[PDB]
RNA sequence: GCGGGGGCGGUGGGGUAAGCCUCCGCUCCGAGACGGGAACAACCGAGACCGGGGUUAAGGCCCCCAAGUGCGGGCUUAGUGUCAAUCUAAAAGGGCGUCCCCCGCCCAAGACAGCCGAGGCGGGGGGCCCCGAAGAUGUACAGGGACUAAGCCCGCCGCCGAGACCCCGGCCCGCGGGCCGUUGGCCCG
RNA sequence: AGGAUGCCCCCUCCCGAAGGAAACCCCGGUGACGGGGGAGUACGAGGGAGGGGGUCCAGGGUCUGCCCUUACGUCUAGAAA
């Protein structure tokens, strides 16, 4: 359909300072602070109009269709993880499941490093990046800690993709006549807030 | 401005009721032969218009209408 | 001091020398006025600079695999040097092919009117030097942005497909960053 | 971006009246406006005008939607451009 | 038997004068009214839906059969032959002839080529008009579904465009 | 004076903004009508919506009654079918009928261009006088049946109606000494 | 001369089809210049004595290339596509991808989705586009540049543009008339 | 053996077929633009008259620029083939 004018308004919660400037003719770059740190998100091309209202972020569509309309919603919900990543932070929580061979989780500096996943000489290593912290919770538990959802999450799924085999190396997932099959790996299990 | 309530059908059989905003009858009803001109590849000669009105505000079923109808300013 | 002014269709010179500033301008609709001007002055010398800055309108995958096409695909089976096809990959030698593409072919007019244009990628520094540099636009050739829409630079089109020779080039200017600033 | 809004003094840059300053008195659709001269002002007749043709100025005036030629004539006067509208632009 | 395409179009009369012709082939549709025919119990049946010709052409007499088969199995597995009623509307009665060169088809089809070209017998087809109704079926307005189903599959059967058009009676 | 100015068709190209200027010329201000939803101009007076308890009020206000009838009102007079659709008379006939009839009545001016003379001939208000029109064949013979002296003149006056052939031939002085003229 | 050929029409009749075979009719090429169609006997325009001026036809007006980066509305995101045919293409089928039209039912704020508070569920159709969509010397071929309109749909305004049409000058011709003793010459209409 | 009483430029004047604007004023249109006046004007193939200045003009060889352009003879429905 055809949308004449639509407004989105997205509350900013006490002790946040938001700052939106404007770096093109449609593009933003909002600036959000909290207790917890500072993050800074890029919209660009986008034709959301961006403003601010005594305490909170006014979003707005004009001459719009369903592709622009459809904009004012994931604005809204990507500035609502902005404000509880700077008050409460992101948790994403990992399992690691083994069927034989034990996994060995020690994160080294910023590098975590996965040891004998399915017996393998080779050793995972992956990255940790800035503004995630990676704490082995025994030997079953990772979590994976930060202000950036979208940062946190994307390395949380980079950890499980690391365990999953493609090609020629990929496992049967059921076993013999349709049992389980050789499952081992680490899964994200869910997410909840810091505090 | 007003919004005409725009009754009419088709040679190919289709039938439309449509709210047009604009400043007279002859205006509205050029938004109407070139819409339905582009939106579905009707000659003007496809169409009839059988009855042309004005809507008051209130009792528009079209939000779009509604919309223009307390535009205070357009972007372009 | 650059003067920055709009070019009047109607009111170009018969001699001298123009300089158009290429930022925002479309490249193929520059392109057409550059070589309207050409055949139609004789006399006028056209410089483009900013030729990096200029836009081809499209998703950059699309635009980019065109461009990797023709500089791949694009080939002879006698004799490369003598025979074949040689196609430009910077962006002022790409924008002056461009131009030679809106020109007459295999003419002395359309030869000397190609020879009668000078493009540049950003300002070289002697024009920079200049007491008084007058840079063009075309308004009708400009880009008007609207969100959503899909655009890439003919300098990102370069680094996709010579990265080496773009990281030069890149290279070279913040080495000069100091002394074009100061002029 | 253009921006039109009622009260707006605005140029005309197409047609007979090119060069003419008018004021945005409503707005028709996304596409068109109603401007007035007022004519007996600047010589732009009450008439709606696509956004295509016409620029906006740096003045606006407060009116109400559909305003009248005389309480745009009267707003031009507690703004002090009545002379702003018989100057002529290129 | 050749591509259907060999024979969709329209190109010439009519050829049914099956006195003038020899070896014209047999019809091999056993049946043309399935389900529950007879007009008493028909009275039951509230609905009707047609499977419509869109283009004119000529449907094969075993694509109509091909068409006839899947419907009809499909009705009678999920509705019930008590509780529809199946016609094949339309009637192959157009000869087709093709030009090969064959043995025991008489003298002149030994001949090569184009030389004595008009062709000896080949299969049946139906032409069909736009908005001809090809198949027509009566039944309760509970298994609308089901006999949509049963005329999409119907229809891919079949060499040209259709379309399904469902009305009371 | 206030002049009337009913468009009931636009067909002829210049025949309304023509008609306009002359009565603007001739020191009457102009109010335009319209009864139809073909016609594109502005107007302030819309006939198809106006309550018959206001035509009163519309005879009081106005001094002359001008019809820009084009080939809307050829094709009635004749009965003929016309080549474009647009071209029917798609107005309240009965509302133009009692609009010519009453304005007739006060005594108000009257102008009738092209065919408008035929269709005043065919309602009786020019039996005995003197009046031109568009000359075709068919045309004068209505004027002829109808009991009017057919003149051949480009604008001829009989004392309140002024009748002229074309408004888009008539010259601004021919027009202007039949509205200064006494009737 | 008694070899014809092209376009369009008779589902002509035949044939899987054919730039195929065999009839009927108008026109054109052969025996016809010239403008447009990228090129091109027969597709569109149009019929050419010679020179010059003017105006149009088909078609075109971002550059190549004379004339519009012309006007209003809408659609497409695929460089899809880029103003009839020869000429370089596409089907059955799938897609709320997106724009739009209609119908049935629920909600009278106790509907749909997991107390909340406003619209919701299903069917039929239309436009554009996507998949279906695979080839051999050399690039998103169908003129090239390139274009997000310079694409497509509904409408509109002006302009360019032939040897056509108009005008001027020159020439020739057919027919008729007249004059000159003429196997011919000259003049006029 | 051709013109040199020429040719060329400028200026001025006269006549002028078909055709034919513009600035600007007025009326209409969202607009590209249309219409009334300006104006059948300025101009316009060509046909006449004069004045000032210059020196060859026509013609030819060859080269360049722009526009146009598919060897000939032949049988053939169809020839650059
Ligand atoms: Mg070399
Ligand atoms: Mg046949
Ligand atoms: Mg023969
Ligand atoms: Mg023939
Ligand atoms: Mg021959
Ligand atoms: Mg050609
Ligand atoms: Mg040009
Ligand atoms: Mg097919
Ligand atoms: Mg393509
Ligand atoms: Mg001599
Ligand atoms: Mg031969
Ligand atoms: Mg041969
Ligand atoms: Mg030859």
């Amino acid at each position: 359909m055809h949308v004449v004018y639509a407004v989105e308004e997205v509350p900013i919660p006490d002790g946040v300072k938001v700052a939106i400037e404007k770096t093109g003719p449609f593009d933003y770059v909002v600036k959000v602070k909290g207790p917890l740190g500072e993050l800074v998100k890029e919209f660009k091309n986008t034709p959301v109009i961006m403003s601010l209202s005594d305490g909170k972020v006014v979003l707005e569509v004009l001459n719009a269709k369903k592709r622009e309309y459809a904009l004012l919603g994931t604005y809204k919900g990507i500035l609502k993880n902005m404000f509880l990543g700077v008050t409460k932070g992101w948790r994403y929580k990992l399992k690691v499941i083994y069927t034989h061979f034990p996994m060995l989780v020690k994160v080294q500096g910023n590098q975590l490093t996965i040891e004998n996943f399915l017996g393998r000489k080779s050793k995972i290593v992956l990255e940790i990046p800035k503004g995630v912290k990676v704490e082995v919770k025994g030997k079953e538990d990772i979590v994976v800690e930060g202000i950036d959802r979208e940062l946190v999450s994307q390395f949380a799924a980079a950890i499980q993709a690391a365990t999953e085999l493609r090609g020629e190396e990929k496992p049967s997932p059921h076993g013999r006549e349709g049992g389980l099959g050789v499952v081992d790996g680490i899964y994200v299990v869910g997410y909840e807030h810091v505090k | 401005p007003k919004i005409y309530r725009v009754v009419g059908d088709t040679s190919t059989g289709m039938k439309f009721v449509v709210e047009v905003v604009g400043e007279r009858p002859y205006d509205a009803l050029e938004k109407v032969y070139s819409v339905l001109g582009s939106r579905h590849k009707l000659k003007r000669t496809q169409i009839r218009i059988r009855e042309v009105s004005v809507v008051e505000p209130s009792s528009a079923k079209s939000n779009e209408a509604k919309m223009l109808m307390v535009l205070e300013k357009v972007v372009r | 001091m650059i003067v920055k002014k709009v070019l009047d269709l109607s009111q170009i010179p018969e001699k001298g020398e123009i300089v158009i500033d290429a930022e925002g301008h479309i490249m193929g609709r520059l392109a057409s006025y550059v070589a309207k001007i050409l055949l139609s002055k004789p006399e006028l010398r056209v410089v483009v600079v900013n030729a990096e800055k200029l836009v081809v309108t499209g998703d950059r995958k699309m635009v980019v695999e065109w461009f990797m096409r023709k500089i791949s695909e694009w080939r002879t089976h006698y004799n490369p040097e003598k025979a074949g096809p040689k196609i430009p990959r910077r962006p002022d030698r790409v924008f002056k092919r461009v131009v030679r593409g809106m020109l007459p072919k295999k003419v002395e007019s359309g030869r000397d009117a190609l020879k009668r244009l000078r493009v540049y990628m950003s300002i070289p520094l002697d024009f920079i030097q200049r007491r008084r540099l007058v840079l063009y636009e075309v308004p009708a050739a400009k880009l008007r942005v609207r969100p959503l829409m899909q655009f890439v630079t003919l300098e990102e089109v370069w680094r996709s497909i010579d990265p080496a020779a773009w990281e030069k080039w890149n290279k070279a200017k913040e080495v000069w960053a100091k002394k074009i600033k100061q002029a | 971006v253009k921006v039109i809004d009622v009260g707006r003094v605005v140029v005309k840059v197409l047609g007979r009246e090119a060069g003419r300053k008018a004021v945005v008195v409503d707005i028709v659709d996304e596409n068109y406006v109603v401007i007035t001269g007022p004519k007996s002002l600047s010589g732009v007749r009450r008439r709606r005008v696509n956004i295509n043709h016409i620029e906006p100025t740096d003045k606006k005036i407060e009116i109400k939607k559909g305003a009248s030629d005389e309480e745009v004539l009267k707003a031009l006067e507690a703004a002090g451009l009545v002379e702003y509208m018989k100057e002529r632009v290129k | 038997a050749r591509p259907a395409r060999c024979y969709r179009r329209i190109k010439g009369p009519p050829y049914t004068r099956e006195e003038y012709i020899h070896g014209a082939p047999m019809i091999q549709i056993p049946k043309f009214d399935m389900g529950t025919t007879s007009a008493a119990a028909r009275a039951a049946f509230t609905m009707v839906a047609k499977l419509v010709a869109e283009e004119r052409g000529q449907i094969r007499m075993q694509a109509l059969e091909a068409a006839r088969q899947i419907s009809s199995k499909y009705l009678t597995k999920y509705v019930g032959d008590a509780n529809y009623y199946l016609r094949l509307n339309v009637v192959p009665h157009h000869v087709l002839r093709e030009n090969r060169m064959l043995a025991m088809a008489g003298a002149d089809r030994l001949q090569e080529g184009m030389r004595l070209a008009f062709g000896s017998p080949a299969g049946r087809a139906a032409r069909v008009e736009p908005g001809q109704v090809i198949f027509y079926v009566e039944f309760k307005p509970e298994h609308l579904a089901h006999v949509k189903e049963a005329l999409r599959r119907a229809a891919s059967k079949l060499p040209i465009p259709t379309r399904i058009v469902v009305e009371p009676k | 004076p206030k002049a009337l100015l009913y468009v009931i068709d636009t067909a002829k190209r210049d025949e309304y903004p023509t008609l306009k200027n002359f009565l603007v010329k001739g020191g009457y201000e102009v109010d335009v009508a319209v009864g139809s939803r073909d016609v594109n101009v502005n107007y302030t007076v819309d006939l198809m919506t106006l309550p018959s308890d206001k035509l009163p009020t519309l005879f009081e206000e106005y001094d002359a009654f001008a019809l820009a009838g084009g080939f809307k009102i050829y094709y009635h007079v004749l009965q003929k079918k016309p080549p474009l659709k647009i071209w029917d008379l798609n107005i309240d006939k009965e509302r133009l009928a009692q609009l010519v009839v009453e304005f007739n009545r006060r005594r108000k001016l009257l102008i009738a261009p092209m065919a408008v003379p035929a269709y005043v001939a065919q309602l009786g208000l020019l039996s005995g006088r003197h009046a031109t029109v568009y000359p075709v064949t068919e045309l004068i013979k209505i004027l002829r049946d109808n009991k009017v002296n057919f003149v051949n003149k480009q604008v001829v006056r009989s004392e309140n109606i002024i009748t002229v052939k074309d408004i888009t031939t008539t010259s601004e002085k021919e027009f202007l000494a039949a509205l200064r003229e006494k009737g």
